C-alpha cells in the first residue's frame, strides 16, 4: 500500500478527532477526489464522503473534509460510541480506478467499564457420550477489549489446555473474545476441581463450574 | 438532441437540451398542410378540437412564466429560497443521479405551493418595489 | 438505499477457477455502474476492478488482468424505475495471497465510485479437505433462576473452512442470542457456539431446537438443550 | 450551500393521459379514386420524415388491453360509416310483399 | 417517442385478422386475460399466411327508381355456371403456421391436455370469417381449420363454406341498415392473414379437458393487434429544480 | 387575495394584489376537465366557441405587453411623459381616493392615443436606437 494513513488514532466521546493521510507524489491528495469509508471487519463498509467535503446522503454533519497540496484528511467533532473501528482512504479519478490506503485503526475512549455477562458451559450428557472434554467461556460487553484468559486444573500452570482468540467488536459497539479447552479425557480425568479465571478490574464473582457432578 | 431526446439522460444532460422539447412540441410533424365539396367530416372535427388541447397545455405554463419574470428565456432563476422540508437531497446529487422523471414526481405534491410562493418574492414584492425605486 | 444479495460460501484449491455471483434488487440497475474488491489477511485491502451494465466499459488492476475476467447481463424491469440483473466474477490460477473476504458493490450517479455493499463471501483457497461441523448441545448456565431468565445454547466443536450459518428453529429465535466469535485452532480448524437468554425456571414447555447449516459439506445436524442438567445456575 | 428556486421550461417529462387524436394519411389512386370510405375527401395528411427518436434509460409500463387509443377507432369508424351513405337513395319503402319459386333446375 | 403512428388498416373483419403489425421470430400471445379461460385472446403471427378470395358469379347491373330522381342498384343475370364464392388457401404453409401455435399454448397452459373443437353457436356473422373482399361480404368457414387434433408441437386447393350476403347492418346497426351494392364481373384479394381471435372452455374446475375454439366477437380486439405498441401522454414542459443561484436588483 | 378580490379596495391596495387577477382570468374554476357516442351535442359546441373568445381577450392585451418591453413582467414602467391635459389629479392622490374602477373610466377615452404615443417612445424610439448604440 503507498496511499498511508495515520495507523492507531486515539479520540474521546463528546471530543474533536482527526486522522492525518498522507500519500506519494504520484497519487498525491491534489487533483485526486479523495473519500473515506466506514469499514467494520467483516460488516457492510459505509461511504462517509463523496467528494472531499462534501458527505453522502444521510451521514451526520461532524464529519467534515479538507485537502492540502498532496495529503487529505477527516474531522469528526463530537464523537460517539459507534465510531471505533478500521477506516479507510481513497483516491480517485473521472477516468481511472480506485486507489486504496492502509487503514487507520480508531479507539474511542470515554466509555465506562461495561461488566460482562461471563457464562461457563460444563460438558452436557451428550459432549461426554462422544468422548470430548471441553468447557467452554463466553464474555459479552467488557469495554475496553482488554482480555486475560486463565485455566485452573486443579490450580496448577496450564501449558496444554490453553486456546484464546480476537476480541472482535460487538453489536453494543463494545468487545466480544472467545476462550476455548481442547483435551482428551485422560488428561481431563486427572484433574477434577476446573476454576475458571478472567482478569478484568473489578470484583471477584466468577463462575467456577465443575465437569463431574 | 431530438424530441425528448434527453429524457432517459440525467436532469444535467436533461437542462444542457430542452430547446427541442418544445420546438417540436407545437408546429413539428404533427401541424401539416391541413389541407362532395365540405371539410365538415370526421377528420375535420378531430383537428380542430385537438388544436384548443393543444394551446390549452402551452398557454397554461406560459402565462406562468410571464408573471414569474423568466418568460424572455428557457432557463431563469428566481429570488425565492427553497424550504428544505420539500426535499432534502443535495443539489448536485439529483442532477446525475435521480433525473427529471422521478423528480416531477417528488415535487408534484408541493407544486402548487412552490407556484404560489413562486409569485409573491419575485414578482408581487420584487417588482412592486420597483415602483417607489425606479425614481431616485 | 438499495438491498444486494451476495451469493457465499463458495471456495476451492489452488489454481481452479471460482465463480462469485451476486442478485441486484430494489433499483435502476442499467445505468447504476458495479464496483469489485477484495481484502486480504494483511489487512490491505486490493481494489480488483469496475465494470459498466449499460456499457461495455471497463477498469482493472494489473494483477487481476489474465487472472480475472468479470461478465453482465441485461435490466429485468419490475416498474418505470427499478430493475433486476445479476454480475458474474471468474478468477483463474489462485493463490493463499487470494484468500480472504470479496465484496460486491453498487455504484453513485465522479461516478465511478460505490455507495451500498453486500454481506460479503468468505473465499478460503485452501487445499486442506472440507470438515463437517460437529454440533454438541450444552448443559444449562451457571447464572440463576429468579425470573427464570438464565443462559442455554449449543458448541459446535471442528469444521473447515468458514462461513457458516448457525439460528435457532429455523429464522424464529433472533432476539437474546449472542453469536460467538468463530476462530481457527492449533490443528488448523475453525470453531464456534451459541448462547441464548431465555426465562427457564425450570425444564419444560420451551423449544430448545436450533439449525446448522454449510455449502461445501451440506449440515442437517440440529440438537437441542440438555435436559439432564450439569450445572448449579439452574437449580438454586 | 443556500438553495434557490429554478424555474425550467421544456422539461421532458410525461403525464399518462388521453386526448382527441387525428387522421395521417398518404396520396393513394388521386385521379381515379378520389375518396374512400375512411379517408373521404378531406383527411389530415402525413410527412414522410417521422420522429423516429429512440429513448434509452426508458421502461415504460404499457397497457395493451386498457388502451385508450382502442376505443377512439371504435367510435370513429362506426360515426363514418353511419355518416357515409346518409346523402344516398333510402329503401324505405322499397320493403314489401314476395312471392318466389326456386331456380329453371333443381339444385344442381 | 413518435408523434405518428404505423399504417395501420381499419380492419373490417371477426376470426381472421387481414392487415397489419406482424412482430417477428415468433407468434405473438396477446393476453387481455388468460388464466380464466372466459376471456377473449389474440394472437399476432410473425409471418404473413397470403389467402387468395374470388367471386365467379359474373352479375350485370339493374337500376330501378324509386320515386322521384333516387335509383337503386340491385343484382341482374349471373353469366355462367353457378358455383360458391371461392377463397382459397394454403394446406402446408397453414400447417407450419399452426405448428409454433399449438407449441405456444403448451408452454402458457397446463401439459399436454386436451384442447380442440370448432365455433360454437352463433349468428352467421359471428362465428364465420366475415370480411369485406372487393365490395362484397363473404362469409367462408373455420372448420377445416379446427379439424386437425395435435399434442406434441399454383397452390393446395384449401376452400371453406362459402356464402354471399348483401343486407348488412355491421355492428347491429339498430337505426341506419345498409344494402351491400354488387361488384359487376372481377373479384380478387391481395390480402392477408395478420392473426386470430380464440375463446373459453366453459367453467370446468381442474380436469383434462380443455377444448379451444374461435369466439371472439368484438371489433375492439381487432385493432388491439395494432395499438398493443401504442400509448399517448400528456407532457410537461414545465418543471422547479433548486440550485445554487439567484436573482438580484 | 382572491379573483377581483382588490376591485373594491383602492389603486394603491389594487396595484398590491393583481397577479390572482390574471392567475384565475384562464385555467382556475372555468377550465375542468372538459369530458349516442358523440361530442356534437349543444355543450360542446358552446364550449369551444367561449374558448376562442377566452384567448381573444388575453391574446389582445398580451401582443401590447410584448410591443412594450413590459411583456417580461406584470407592472413595468415606460419612458412615455404624461400630457397634463389628459388627467390633472395628483399621483398619491387617485391611489388612495379615486380607485381603479373610475380610474379606467376617466383614461377610456384618450387610451388608443395613449397606445398610440407608448408604441413609438418605448419601442419605435428605444429598441429602434438600439441598432446603432449596442456595438460601439
Ligand atoms: C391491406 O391494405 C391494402 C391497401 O392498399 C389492401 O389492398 C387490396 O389490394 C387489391 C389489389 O390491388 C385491391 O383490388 C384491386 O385494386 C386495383 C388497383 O387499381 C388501380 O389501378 C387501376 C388501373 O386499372 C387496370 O388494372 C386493374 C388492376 O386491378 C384492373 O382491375 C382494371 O380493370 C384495369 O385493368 C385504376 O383504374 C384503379 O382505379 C387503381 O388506380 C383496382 O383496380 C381494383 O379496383 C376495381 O374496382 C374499383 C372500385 O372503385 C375501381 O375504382 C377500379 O377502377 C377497378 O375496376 C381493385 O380494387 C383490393 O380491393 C384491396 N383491398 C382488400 C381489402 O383486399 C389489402 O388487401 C389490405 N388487406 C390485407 C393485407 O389483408
Ligand atoms: C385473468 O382473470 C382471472 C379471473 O379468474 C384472474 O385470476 C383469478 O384470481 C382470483 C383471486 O381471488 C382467484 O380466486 C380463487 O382461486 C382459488 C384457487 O383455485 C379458488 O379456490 C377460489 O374459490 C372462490 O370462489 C368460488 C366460486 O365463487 C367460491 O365458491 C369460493 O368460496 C371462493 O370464494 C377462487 O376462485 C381466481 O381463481 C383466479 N383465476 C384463476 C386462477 O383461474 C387472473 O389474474 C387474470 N390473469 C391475467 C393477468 O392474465
Ligand atoms: C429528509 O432528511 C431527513 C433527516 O435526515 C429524513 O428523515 C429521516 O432520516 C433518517 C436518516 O438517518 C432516516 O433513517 C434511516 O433509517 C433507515 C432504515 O432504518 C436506514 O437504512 C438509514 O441509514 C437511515 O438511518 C429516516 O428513515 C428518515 N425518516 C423518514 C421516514 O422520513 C427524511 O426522510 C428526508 N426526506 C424526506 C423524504 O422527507
Ligand atoms: C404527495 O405526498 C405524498 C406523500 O407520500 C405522495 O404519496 C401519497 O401516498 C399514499 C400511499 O401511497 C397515497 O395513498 C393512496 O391510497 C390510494 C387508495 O385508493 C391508493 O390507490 C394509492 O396507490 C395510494 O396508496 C396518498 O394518496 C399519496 N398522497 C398524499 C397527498 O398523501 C404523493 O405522490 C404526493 N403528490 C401528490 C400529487 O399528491
Ligand atoms: C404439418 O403436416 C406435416 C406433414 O404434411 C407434418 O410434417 C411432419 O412432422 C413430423 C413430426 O412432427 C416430422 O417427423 C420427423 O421427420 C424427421 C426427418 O428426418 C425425423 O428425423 C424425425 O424422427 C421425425 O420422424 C416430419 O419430417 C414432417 N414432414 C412430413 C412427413 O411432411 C407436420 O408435423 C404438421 N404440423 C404439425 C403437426 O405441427
Ligand atoms: C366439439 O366437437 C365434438 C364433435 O363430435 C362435439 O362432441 C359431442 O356433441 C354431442 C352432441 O351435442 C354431445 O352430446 C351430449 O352428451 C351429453 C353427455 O352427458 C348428453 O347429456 C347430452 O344430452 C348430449 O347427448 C357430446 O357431449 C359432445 N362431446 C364432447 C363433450 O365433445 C362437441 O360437443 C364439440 N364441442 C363444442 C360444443 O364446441
Ligand atoms: C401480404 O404479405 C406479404 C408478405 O410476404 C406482402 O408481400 C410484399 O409485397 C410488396 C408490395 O406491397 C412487395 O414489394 C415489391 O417486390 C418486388 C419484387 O422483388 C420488387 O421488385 C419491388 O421493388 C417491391 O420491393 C414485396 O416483395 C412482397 N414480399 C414478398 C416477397 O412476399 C404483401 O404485400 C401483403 N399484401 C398486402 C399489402 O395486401
Ligand atoms: C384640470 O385642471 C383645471 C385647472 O385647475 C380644471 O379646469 C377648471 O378648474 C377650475 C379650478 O378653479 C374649476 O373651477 C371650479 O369651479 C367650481 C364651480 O364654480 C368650484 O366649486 C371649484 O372650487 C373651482 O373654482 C373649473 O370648473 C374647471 N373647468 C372645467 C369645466 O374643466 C379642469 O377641469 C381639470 N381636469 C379636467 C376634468 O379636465
Ligand atoms: C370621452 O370624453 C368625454 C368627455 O366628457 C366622456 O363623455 C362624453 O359625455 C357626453 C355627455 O354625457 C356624451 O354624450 C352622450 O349623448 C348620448 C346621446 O344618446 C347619451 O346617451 C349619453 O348618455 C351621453 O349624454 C359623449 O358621447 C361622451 N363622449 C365624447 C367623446 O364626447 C367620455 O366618457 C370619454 N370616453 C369615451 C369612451 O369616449
Ligand atoms: C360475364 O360473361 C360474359 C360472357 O362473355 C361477358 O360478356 C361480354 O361483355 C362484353 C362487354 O362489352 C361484350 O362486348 C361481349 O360481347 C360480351 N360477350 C357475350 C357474348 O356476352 C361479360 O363481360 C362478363 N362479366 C362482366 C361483368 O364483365
Ligand atoms: C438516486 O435516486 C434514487 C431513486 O430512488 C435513490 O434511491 C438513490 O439513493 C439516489 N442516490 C443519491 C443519493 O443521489
Ligand atoms: C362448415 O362445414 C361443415 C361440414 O359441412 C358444416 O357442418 C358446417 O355447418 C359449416 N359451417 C360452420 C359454421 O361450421
Ligand atoms: C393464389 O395466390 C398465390 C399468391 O400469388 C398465387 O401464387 C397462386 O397462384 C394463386 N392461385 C392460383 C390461381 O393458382
Ligand atoms: C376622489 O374621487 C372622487 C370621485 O368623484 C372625487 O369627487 C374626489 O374629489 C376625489 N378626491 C381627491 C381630490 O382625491
Amino acid at each position: 500500500s503507498v496511499l498511508t494513513q495515520s495507523a492507531s488514532v486515539s479520540g474521546s466521546l463528546g471530543q474533536s478527532v482527526t486522522i492525518s493521510c498522507t500519500g506519494p507524489n504520484s497519487v498525491c491528495c491534489s487533483h485526486k477526489s479523495i473519500s473515506w469509508y466506514q469499514w467494520p471487519p467483516g460488516r457492510a463498509p459505509t461511504l462517509i464522503i463523496y467528494e472531499d467535503n462534501e458527505r453522502a446522503p444521510g451521514i451526520s454533519p461532524r464529519f467534515s473534509g479538507y485537502k492540502s497540496y498532496w495529503s487529505a484528511y477527516l474531522t469528526i467533532s463530537d464523537l460517539r460510541p459507534e465510531d471505533e473501528t478500521t477506516y479507510y482512504c481513497c483516491s480517485y479519478t473521472h477516468n481511472s480506478g480506485c486507489v486504496f490506503g492502509t487503514g487507520t485503526k480508531v479507539s474511542v475512549l470515554g466509555q465506562s467499564k461495561a461488566n460482562p455477562s461471563v457464562t461457563l458451559f460444563p460438558p452436557s450428557s451428550e459432549e461426554l457420550q462422544a468422548n470430548k472434554a471441553t468447557l467452554v467461556c463466553l464474555i459479552s460487553d467488557f469495554y475496553p477489549g482488554a482480555v486475560t484468559v486463565a485455566w485452573k486444573a486443579d490450580s496448577s500452570p496450564v501449558k496444554a489446555g490453553v486456546e484464546t482468540t480476537t476480541p472482535s467488536k460487538q453489536s453494543n459497539n463494545k468487545y466480544a473474545a472467545s476462550s476455548y479447552l481442547s483435551l482428551t479425557p485422560e488428561q481431563w480425568k486427572s484433574h477434577r476441581s476446573y476454576s475458571c479465571q478472567v482478569t478484568h478490574e473489578g470484583s471477584t464473582v466468577e463462575k467456577t463450574v465443575a465437569p463431574t457432578e | 438532441l431530438g424530441f425528448l431526446g434527453a429524457a432517459g439522460s440525467t436532469m444535467g444532460a436533461a437542462s444542457m437540451a430542452l430547446t427541442v422539447q418544445a420546438r417540436l412540441l407545437l408546429s413539428g410533424i404533427v401541424q401539416q398542410q391541413n389541407n362532395h365539396m365540405l371539410q365538415l367530416t370526421v377528420w375535420g372535427i378531430k383537428q380542430l378540437q385537438a388544436r384548443v388541447l393543444a394551446v390549452e397545455r402551452y398557454l397554461r405554463d406560459q402565462q406562468l412564466l410571464g408573471i414569474w419574470g423568466c418568460s424572455g428565456k428557457i432557463i431563469c432563476c428566481t429570488n425565492v429560497p427553497w424550504n428544505d422540508s420539500w426535499s432534502n437531497k443535495t443539489i448536485n446529487e439529483i442532477w446525475d443521479n435521480m433525473t427529471w422523471m422521478q423528480w416531477e414526481k417528488e415535487i408534484d405534491n408541493y407544486t402548487q405551493h412552490i407556484y404560489t410562493l413562486l409569485e409573491v418574492s419575485q414578482i408581487q414584492q420584487e417588482k412592486n418595489e420597483q415602483e417607489l425605486l425606479e425614481l431616485d | 438505499e438499495g438491498q444486494l444479495v451476495q451469493s457465499g460460501a463458495e471456495l476451492k484449491k489452488p489454481g481452479a477457477s471460482v465463480k462469485i455471483s451476486c442478485k441486484t434488487s430494489g433499483y435502476r440497475f442499467n445505468f447504476y455502474h458495479i464496483n469489485w474488491i477484495r481484502q486480504t489477511a494483511g489487512r490491505g485491502p486490493e481494489w480488483m476492478g469496475w465494470i459498466s451494465p449499460y456499457s461495455g466499459d471497463k477498469n482493472l488492476a494489473p494483477a487481476f488482468q489474465d487472472r480475472v475476467i468479470m461478465t453482465t447481463d441485461t435490466e429485468v424491469p419490475v416498474t418505470s424505475f427499478t430493475s433486476t440483473g445479476a454480475a458474474y466474477m471468474e478468477i483463474r490460477n489462485l493463490k493463499f495471497d487470494d484468500t480472504g473476504t470479496y465484496f460486491c458493490a453498487k455504484g453513485l450517479l465522479s461516478t465511478w465510485l460505490p455507495y451500498l455493499w453486500g454481506q460479503g463471501t468468505l473465499l478460503t483457497v485452501s487445499s486442506a479437505s472440507t470438515k463437517g461441523p460437529s454440533v454438541f448441545p450444552l448443559a444449562p448456565s451457571s447464572k440463576s433462576t429468579s425470573g427464570g431468565t438464565a443462559a442455554l445454547g449449543c458448541l459446535v466443536k471442528d469444521y473447515f473452512p468458514e462461513p457458516v450459518t448457525v439460528s435457532w428453529n429455523s429464522g424464529a429465535l433472533t432476539s437474546g442470542v449472542h453469536t460467538f466469535p468463530a476462530v481457527l485452532q492449533s490443528s488448523g480448524l475453525y470453531s464456534l457456539s451459541s448462547v441464548v437468554t431465555v426465562p427457564s425456571s425450570s425444564l419444560g414447555t420451551q423449544t430448545y431446537i436450533c439449525n446448522v447449516n454449510h455449502k461445501p459439506s451440506n449440515t442437517k445436524v440440529d440438537k437441542r438443550v440438555e435436559p439432564k442438567s450439569c450445572d448449579k445456575g439452574l437449580e438454586v | 450551500a443556500k438553495k434557490w428556486v429554478t424555474v425550467y421550461y421544456g422539461v421532458p417529462v410525461w403525464k399518462e393521459a388521453t386526448t382527441t387524436l387525428f387522421c395521417a394519411s398518404d396520396a393513394k389512386a388521386y385521379d381515379t379514386e378520389v375518396h374512400n370510405v375512411w379517408a373521404t375527401h378531406a383527411c389530415v395528411p402525413t410527412d414522410p420524415n417521422p420522429q423516429e427518436i429512440v429513448l434509452g434509460n426508458v421502461t415504460e409500463n404499457f397497457n395493451m388491453w386498457k388502451n385508450n387509443m382502442v376505443e377512439q377507432m371504435h367510435e370513429d369508424i362506426i360515426s363514418l360509416w353511419d355518416q357515409s351513405l346518409k346523402p344516398c337513395v333510402k329503401l324505405t319503402p322499397l320493403c314489401v310483399t314476395l312471392n318466389c319459386n326456386n331456380v329453371n333446375t333443381n339444385n344442381t | 417517442t413518435v408523434q405518428c403512428t404505423h399504417g395501420i388498416r381499419p380492419v373490417v373483419s371477426t376470426q381472421l385478422l387481414l392487415n397489419g403489425s406482424l412482430a417477428e421470430e415468433e407468434i405473438v400471445i396477446r393476453s387481455e386475460n388468460i388464466t380464466d379461460n372466459a376471456k377473449t385472446i389474440i394472437v399476432q403471427l410473425n409471418e404473413a399466411v397470403e389467402i387468395n378470395c374470388t367471386r365467379p358469379n359474373n352479375n350485370t347491373r339493374k337500376s330501378i327508381h324509386i320515386g322521384p330522381g333516387r335509383a337503386f342498384y340491385a343484382t341482374g343475370d349471373i353469366i355462367g355456371n353457378i358455383r360458391q364464392a371461392h377463397c382459397n388457401i394454403s394446406k402446408a404453409r397453414w400447417n407450419e403456421t399452426l405448428g409454433q401455435i399449438v407449441a405456444k399454448l403448451e408452454e402458457q397452459f397446463p401439459n399436454k391436455t386436451i384442447i380442440f373443437n370448432h365455433s360454437s353457436g352463433g349468428d352467421p356473422e359471428i362465428v364465420t370469417h366475415s370480411f369485406n373482399c372487393g365490395g362484397e361480404f363473404f362469409y367462408c368457414n373455420t372448420t377445416p381449420l379446427f379439424n386437425s387434433t395435435w399434442n406434441n408441437t399454383g397452390e393446395q386447393n384449401i376452400t371453406l363454406q362459402c356464402r354471399i350476403k348483401q343486407i348488412i347492418n355491421m355492428w347491429q346497426g339498430v337505426g341506419k341498415a345498409m344494402y351491400a351494392p354488387p361488384i359487376r364481373g372481377q373479384i380478387r384479394c391481395s390480402s392477408n392473414i395478420t392473426g386470430l381471435l380464440l375463446t373459453r372452455d366453459g367453467g370446468r374446475d381442474q380436469n383434462g379437458t380443455e377444448t379451444f375454439r374461435p369466439g371472439g366477437g368484438n371489433m375492439r380486439d381487432n385493432w388491439r393487434s395494432e395499438l398493443y405498441k401504442y400509448k399517448v401522454v400528456k407532457i410537461e414542459p414545465l418543471g422547479i429544480a433548486p440550485t445554487a443561484c439567484k436573482r438580484r436588483v
